[PDB]
């Protein structure tokens, strides 16, 4: 489900070997995508989790909204999910005339959609009863196991790369 | 920096316990919570009615293959052997021969439609601008013996439209 | 990513989660029910093919 | 006659009015099927309800990628399905295996295990060329069981 | 005399539709591979049914709470009566006699 | 023409369980922002007559490692008591005038769990062997949550017949003087008849619903069928008990019109709950019966004993 | 009083589009029943609205 988050850690691992930095516009594209796949990997982890538990709608309530955002891959790279876009020298090609009147219309109206899950799940009682004090691994055996982030910092140790 | 979430004690006085004991016992949550947030059914449903309506796409879309040709025909390919050297999946299979007129062309040209991983690496390696990922997802044949493509499928499949393709490339060659 | 010096690379070892996040389930699961176990796994956000690390 | 061959204008219509798909979501073509159950190109209520149990399903949909360690667990599940069963493979890895066609640990094609009806090509097919895939499967049902007992 | 022909209709319509599904349209003499399959979506279960203590006490506890609701059952018939100080103070006894049987067992239930 | 009345009640209700499966998903669809069955109907309305014939064509296998006389006897007792319970029920006139028939509901609602104990045993192993044993265990515990607060209104009704249950509510709509009992009346039938928040019978991610898990669409076609016959019958039983309508002898036509409109509304709630709430994780399911549901039910029981006495308001019988 | 406040628009929309025959002829393929605003020209008789 991470599309541009992978190839961000391959291109950056080959630029080091080449002694080449990417140019300045090629860095503010990678962040606008590398921080828009973090609104896709976190839609899935908070919905399919809550479908295994058994809540039906926030799966459907978010994927109906999610299809406004697989639109944005197609307009820039060419394709639906797996885009071969990032290269070891920056972005392949330029994004079309647009996408700044269409990300802006989108991203000014996403904080209401995330204001629905707060009322579905957080102050809900049954889901709080399904999830409190469950799977408490918190020790320095929760770092001896070599964990990366969350299931770290969500339990104690503040650190991220 | 920081932010602390779910780090707050209850008030634990005489007033706000009745505010919480009205919650557990007489359900001021769970009806105001989700007897109202759900219904909210009164929006218009967003369903693409598929055999008639179809969904939006973009002029750089990837799909069925094609081989263009010039104004009055020349079979734009020149068998220069690059679209086969950067297929990552080794789908293309070209075998040229000096054609009798003197200009070199293909004899056999084979694209599997199953090993085709749909890069866009054939589309951009070509110097003479021939092989183009054409914008039609119409597929779904019933035999594995069929999805192997020859040369003389692709031309037929590449001259069923060129009003479709040449409207796309003229819009998008200015970036690449 | 060990590179030898020519166009084709040498070994390319991937590190991904699922090695850490799922070796530490056997510690995490003991004591609780069976219907707690399906509640555990969703929070690690396990995506397979990435356990191909 | 006109009496018997009229009856397969109902049974071969009842068999194509509600398919119940099992799916094998294994790899990336799982997610691009889940958007079809998402209400944009809404899969259900165009005839075909979604995922069920292996005892009750008509038409299974293979996706993803079949390795060696899933090859017996497929064929076992294919056995339990009833007599009017159909197999659709989506994805370009259940057609001859995408890439990983040349690596050691892949069953090279998924037709080598089961007989599969409609092949749908594309790394992930866009849930748009999959409704066109199943609307090819309903057009396949023009067969009759009448004029078989009534001919021979 | 219809009570008793109010249900023997309902059961002979019930057993009708099951044999026109289990029998008739069925008879699977063709290939019908009944091999080692059909094992309820699994394999061979060489273990038998093991005892589970926390799922036995749920059976007995219900049975002893089920009896004295039948003592408690003729309370609406115990309304149109004679002497009613007796009728009230005895009706309150059984409920408390049911309530104490909670509180003793309530100090040890287990993961039920 | 008594025999023509019985068939006039079994047949028009098999449509109302077949035309509920269609409204099962249209109502559950507009909550997801999507249309109903769009293409086959025209509006959907012809879906279940096509979706019924497919089941009786598709091959009804029996499992090889199964028993014989038990596996094909539980669907006999499934539709038996699912349809026999519709008899003593006034609308406005019942088919049968039982002297005491409110108790006969529990005489019919008790034996339904004795088929689940069969079918979980009769076929096969662990996905319905132990996985159905803990489905009998939840359904037995919600009678003592049920039978008490069913008795807790009869101290105010007066007797056991159902004609008095419409007479006593000519001016009240009795949900008001007993609204704490009316809450736990709902959740009991929401969990006894094996529905969406307290599930493990049908099965979400539990016994992968191992109480059906094995029936191919021959015998399976009733289980679902029969089961959907309980859920519109506790709704027709709640609305004759709490939310009672008005009866006029000169006009019995206007009874049923104002009556079937009400049982349909409560039937919507079993659909409207499922699209909100997650499951209960079998411990917390039974952890709230004893500890939490039950001691209040005795508390109001002792309340409804004394209050007809210390009001001097004894109901007449 | 929205039972006639907005049905008045739908009365000309439902009924007066092709009479009695032209309405149910498009209803039997799907619930695509709304008459579109504009027309296409191409090609055969299939006016892509
Ligand atoms: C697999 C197929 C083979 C099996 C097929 C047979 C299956 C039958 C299963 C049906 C089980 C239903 C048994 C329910 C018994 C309760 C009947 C009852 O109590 O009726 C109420 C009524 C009480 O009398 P009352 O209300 O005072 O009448 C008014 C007078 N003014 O009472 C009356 O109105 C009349 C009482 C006498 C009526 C005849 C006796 C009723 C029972 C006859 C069937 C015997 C039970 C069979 C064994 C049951 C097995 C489950
Ligand atoms: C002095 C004069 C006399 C005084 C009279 C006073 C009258 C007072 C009446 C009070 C008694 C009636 C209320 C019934 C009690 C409520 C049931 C209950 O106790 O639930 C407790 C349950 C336990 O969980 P909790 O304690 O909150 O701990 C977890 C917190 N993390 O926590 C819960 O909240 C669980 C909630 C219910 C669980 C099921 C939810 C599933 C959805 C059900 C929706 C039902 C909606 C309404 C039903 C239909 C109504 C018509
Ligand atoms: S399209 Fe280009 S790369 Fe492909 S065969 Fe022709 S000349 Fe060679
Ligand atoms: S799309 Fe990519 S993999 Fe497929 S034929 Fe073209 S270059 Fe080869
Ligand atoms: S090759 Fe196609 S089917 Fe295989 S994982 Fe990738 S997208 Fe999915």
């Amino acid at each position: 489900v991470s599309m541009m988050c992978n190839e961000q850690a391959y291109s950056l691992a080959v630029e080091k070997l080449l002694n080449i930095q990417p140019p300045p516009r090629a860095q503010w594209i990678r962040v606008l995508f590398g921080e828009i796949t973090r609104l896709l990997n976190h839609i899935m982890a908070v919905t399919t989790h809550a479908l295994d538990i058994g809540a039906m709608t926030p799966f459907f309530w978010m994927f109906e909204e999610r299809e406004k955002m697989f639109e944005f891959y197609e307009r820039v790279s060419g394709a639906r999910m797996h885009a071969a876009y990032v290269r070891p020298g920056g972005v392949h090609q330029d994004l079309p005339l647009g996408l700044m009147d269409d990300i802006y219309e989108f991203s000014k109206n996403f904080s209401l959609r995330i204001d629905e899950l707060e009322e579905m799940l957080t102050n809900n009682r049954i889901w709080r009863n399904r999830t409190v004090d469950i799977g408490i691994v918190t020790a320095e055996d929760a770092l001896n196991y070599g964990f990366s982030g969350v299931m770290l910092r969500g339990s104690g140790i503040q650190w991220d790369l | 920096t920081y932010k602390y979430v779910n780090l707050r004690e209850p008030s634990m006085d005489m007033k706000s316990v009745t505010d919480r004991a009205a919650q557990t016992l007489l359900w001021t949550e769970l009806i105001r919570g989700l007897g109202m947030t759900l219904s909210y059914l009164f929006r218009e449903p967003a369903t693409i009615n598929y055999p008639f309506e179809k969904g939006p796409l973009s002029p750089r879309f990837r799909g069925e293959h094609a081989l263009r040709r010039y104004p009055s025909g020349e079979e734009r390919c020149i068998a220069c052997k690059l679209c086969e050297a950067v297929c990552p999946a080794q789908a293309i299979t070209i075998e040229a021969e000096p054609r009798a007129d003197g200009s070199r062309r293909t004899t056999r040209y084979d694209i599997d439609m199953t090993k085709c991983i749909y890069c866009g690496f054939c589309q951009e390696a070509c110097p003479v601008d021939a092989i183009v990922e054409g914008p039609n997802f119409e597929f779904s044949t019933e035999t594995h013996e069929e999805l192997l493509y020859n040369k003389e499928k692709l031309l037929n499949n590449g001259d069923k439209w060129e009003a479709e393709i040449a409207a796309n490339i003229q819009a998008d060659y200015l970036y690449r | 990513l060990v590179s030898d010096g020519s166009s084709r690379p040498y070994r390319c070892k991937i590190k991904a989660p699922g090695f850490a996040h799922l070796a530490g389930l056997d510690k995490m699961s003991k004591g609780h029910m069976l219907a707690d176990v399906v509640a555990i796994i969703g929070t690690q956000d396990i995506v397979f093919g990435e356990v191909d690390r | 006659e006109y009496v018997v061959a009229k009856l397969d204008d109902l049974i071969n219509w009842a068999r194509r009015s509600s398919l119940w798909p099992m799916t094998f979501g294994l790899a990336c073509c799982a997610v691009e099927m889940m958007h079809m159950a998402a209400p944009r190109y809404d899969m259900d209520r165009f005839g075909v309800v979604f995922r069920a149990s292996p005892r009750q399903s008509d038409v299974m949909i293979v996706a993803g990628t079949l390795t060696n360690k899933m090859a017996p667990a497929l064929r076992k599940v294919y056995d339990q399905m009833p007599e009017p069963r159909y197999v659709v493979s989506m994805g370009s890895c259940a057609n001859g295996g995408g890439y990983y066609h040349y690596s050691y640990s892949v069953v090279r094609g998924c037709d080598r295990i089961v007989p599969v009806d409609i092949y749908v090509p594309g790394c992930p097919p866009t849930a748009e060329a999959l409704l066109y895939g199943i609307l090819q499967l309903q057009k396949k049902i023009k067969r009759e069981k009448r004029l078989r007992i009534w001919y021979r | 005399m219809n009570l008793m022909l109010a249900l023997l209709t309902n059961f002979t319509l019930a057993t009708l539709l099951v044999i026109i599904a289990f029998w008739l349209p069925q008879l699977n003499v063709y290939s019908e591979k009944t091999s080692p399959y059909e094992c309820g979506f699994d394999p061979m279960g060489s273990a038998r049914l093991p005892f589970s203590m926390k799922f036995f006490l749920v059976a007995i506890t219900f049975l002893l709470f089920d009896l004295e609701i039948a003592l408690l059952l003729p309370l609406p018939w115990a309304s149109q009566t004679a002497n009613l100080n007796t009728m009230l103070t005895m009706a309150l006894f059984l409920i408390i006699l049911l309530a104490v049987s909670l509180a003793y067992e309530w100090t040890q239930k287990g993961l039920e | 023409m008594f025999m023509i009345n019985i068939l006039m009640l079994i047949i028009p209700i098999l449509l109302a369980v077949a035309f509920l499966t269609l409204v099962e998903r249209k109502v559950l669809g507009y909550m997801q922002l999507r249309k109903g069955p769009n293409v086959v109907g025209p509006y959907g309305l012809l879906q279940p007559i096509a979706d019924a014939i497919k089941l009786f064509i598709k091959e009804p296998l029996r499992p090889a490692t199964s028993s014989a006389s038990m596996f094909i006897l539980a669907p006999i007792m499934a539709l038996g008591l699912a349809l026999t319970m519709w008899i003593p029920l006034p609308m406005p006139y019942p088919l049968i005038n039982m002297n005491l028939g409110v108790l006969f509901m529990l005489a019919m609602s008790s034996l339904a769990v004795y088929s689940i104990l069969w079918s979980g045993w009769a076929s096969n192993s662990k996905y319905a062997l132990i996985g159905a044993l803990r489905a009998v265990a939840q359904t037995i515990s919600y009678e003592v949550t049920l039978a008490i607060i069913l008795l807790s209104v009869l101290l105010m009704s007066g007797s056991f017949t159902l004609s008095t249950l419409i007479t006593t509510q000519e001016q009240m709509w009795l949900i008001l003087p007993a609204w704490p009992l009316a809450m736990m009346w709902f959740i009991s039938t929401l969990a006894e008849t094996n529905r969406a928040p307290f599930d493990l019978t049908e099965g979400e991610s539990e016994l992968v619903s191992g109480f059906n898990v094995e029936y191919a669409a021959g015998p399976f076609a009733l289980f679902f069928m029969a089961e959907y016959a309980n859920i519109i019958m506790m709704n027709i039983f709640t609305a004759i008990l709490f939310l009672g309508t008005s009866h006029n002898p000169h006009m019995p036509e206007l009874y049923t019109i104002n009556f079937t409109i009400k049982s349909l509304l409560l039937t919507m709630s079993f659909l409207w709950i499922r699209a909100s709430y997650p499951r209960f994780r079998y411990d917390q399911l039974m952890h709230l019966l004893w500890k939490n549901f039950l001691p209040l039910t005795l508390a109001l029981c002792m309340w409804h004993v004394s209050l007809p006495i210390l009001t001097s308001g004894i109901p007449p019988q | 009083m929205e039972l006639l406040q907005v049905l008045k628009r739908g009365l000309q929309q439902v009924s007066g589009h092709g009479g009695l025959r032209g309405y149910l002829r498009v209803l039997f393929r799907a619930n695509d029943v709304r008459v579109g605003t504009l027309v296409g020209e191409d090609k055969y008789g299939n006016k892509y609205y």
